């Protein structure tokens, strides 16, 4: 099925530079915009920018623009990301992720969420912040209902999404557009909210559900993507 | 009007000699083809038509 | 892309096709719109 495979890990001090690659398979590579996102240790995810291989247009986080370069070698079905002059904000697992399919009733960038993710590649230098989640951990027994909350420092486009992550594995998309369920996701999961606060619900828990859950605000623009600290649903 | 499908053409040599262009694969923004119309413009012009009527 | 917004509209059809080598045929495939094809009587 659709798959994104990345390059190997590295350790860095602020001031240094790093280059990471991402090979896609399973779909027409040029058809979809590729986001670059990262997730620092003891920290939540961060959006670097995206490149549309079809047009070659790119969008960069204001934070990133001077320092980063995104390229795409369509023959290779590969996307590349290079970042110079590392600084604290720099170190994390770096993930590439494809945007989703276009939607029937969607405004522009409504499908800007991260539909499919690579496993991510680790690079470590110094440190970064945003959205807030609670509870930090949720202990439950299979069958109970789980409710997760996310408070944002800013209001949102209704472009809010939730992701599920077993560590060491690629993150997976649960809900998109605050309440639209991803394909392949069960009815058990549902989401809702507005403004600063949003929530995810799992009506009845299954053993597969234990993982970490993250909320994310997404849009067209550079500053627009932001993610929460994550909530761990552990069994017990 | 738009057809957002970067599809290929797996041409098949169903000769002898003559070639056929079959449909390869469909990739890209899998959305239904559709047309975009300026709504206020339509409403305005339609009105002008109704005047005649 | 699951589940189904596109409604398919095309079928992954295959068939024994006569080639340049009038003799030995070749199993090929092509995507057709369901507006072009109709069920006789996979199917
Ligand atoms: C919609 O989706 C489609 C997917 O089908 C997508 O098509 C890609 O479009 C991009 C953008 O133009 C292409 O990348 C360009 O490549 C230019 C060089 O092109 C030549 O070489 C290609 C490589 O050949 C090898 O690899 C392929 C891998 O797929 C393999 O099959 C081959 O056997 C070979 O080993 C080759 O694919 C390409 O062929 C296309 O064109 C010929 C006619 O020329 C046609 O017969 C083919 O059917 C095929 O469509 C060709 O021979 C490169 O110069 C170019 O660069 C410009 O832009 C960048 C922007 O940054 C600059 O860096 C650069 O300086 C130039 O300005 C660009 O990178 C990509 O190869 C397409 N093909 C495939 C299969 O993905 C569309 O882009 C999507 N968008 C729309 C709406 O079209
Ligand atoms: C039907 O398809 C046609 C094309 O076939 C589309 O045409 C576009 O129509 C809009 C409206 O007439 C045009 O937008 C206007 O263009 C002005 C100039 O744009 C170019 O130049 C500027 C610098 O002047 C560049 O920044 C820009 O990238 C362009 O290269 C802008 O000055 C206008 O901006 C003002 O109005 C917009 C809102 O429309 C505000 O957001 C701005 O802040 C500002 O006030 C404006 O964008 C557009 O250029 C036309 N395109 C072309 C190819 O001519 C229709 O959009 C399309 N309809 C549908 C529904 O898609
Ligand atoms: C062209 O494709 C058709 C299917 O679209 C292939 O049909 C297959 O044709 C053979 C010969 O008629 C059938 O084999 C016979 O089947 C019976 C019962 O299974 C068995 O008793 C015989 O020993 C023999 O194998 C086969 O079943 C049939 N397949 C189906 C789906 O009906 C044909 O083979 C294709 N030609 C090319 C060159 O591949
Ligand atoms: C549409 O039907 C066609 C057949 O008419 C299917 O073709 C199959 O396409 C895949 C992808 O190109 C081929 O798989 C690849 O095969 C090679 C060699 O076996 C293997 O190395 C790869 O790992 C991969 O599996 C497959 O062989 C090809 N089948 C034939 C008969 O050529 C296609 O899958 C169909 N699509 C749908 C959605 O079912
Ligand atoms: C079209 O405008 C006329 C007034 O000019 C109005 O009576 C009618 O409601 C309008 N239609 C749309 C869809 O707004």
């Amino acid at each position: 099925q659709v798959q994104l495979v990345q390059s190997g890990a590295e350790m860095k001090m602020p001031g240094a530079s790093v280059k990471v690659s991402c090979k896609a398979s399973g779909y027409t590579f040029t058809g979809n915009y590729i986001h670059w996102v990262r997730q620092a240790p003891g920290q939540g995810l961060e959006w670097m920018g995206w490149i549309a291989p079809h047009s070659g247009d790119t969008s960069y986080a204001q934070r990133f623009q001077g320092r980063v370069t995104m390229t795409g070698d369509t023959s290779l079905s590969t996307a590349y990301m290079e970042l110079s002059r590392l600084r604290s904000d720099d170190t994390a697992v770096y993930y590439c992720a494809r945007g989703p399919f276009p939607n029937y009733y969607g405004p522009g960038s409504y499908w800007g969420g991260l539909d499919f993710w690579g496993q991510g590649t680790l690079v470590s230098v110094s440190s970064e912040i945003v959205m807030t989640q609670s509870p930090a951990t949720l202990s439950v027994s299979l069958g109970e209902r789980a409710t997760l909350s996310c408070r944002t420092s800013q209001n949102v486009a209704y472009n809010f999404a939730w992701y599920q992550q077993k560590p060491g594995q690629a993150p997976r998309l649960l809900i998109y557009e605050a309440s639209s369920r991803a394909t392949g996701t069960p009815a058990r999961f549902s989401g809702s909210g507005f403004g600063t606060e949003f929530t995810l619900t799992i009506s009845s828990m299954q053993s597969e559900d234990f993982a970490v859950y993250y909320c994310q605000q997404y849009n067209n623009w550079p500053s627009p993507f932001t993610f929460g600290p994550g909530t761990k649903v552990h069994i017990k | 009007c738009t057809r957002p499908n970067n599809n290929t053409r797996k041409s098949i040599r169903i000769g002898p000699g003559q070639a056929f262009y079959a449909t390869g694969d469909i990739i890209g923004d899998i959305r239904q083809a559709h047309c975009n119309v300026s709504k206020a413009t339509w409403n305005e012009t339609l009105g002008k038509v109704v005047k005649q009527l | 892309n699951i589940t189904d917004d596109m409604r398919g509209e095309l079928k992954n059809c295959s068939f024994n096709m006569t080639t340049e080598l009038r003799d030995k045929k070749q199993k090929v495939y092509s995507l057709f719109y369901r507006l072009d094809v109709v069920q006789i009587n996979n199917k």
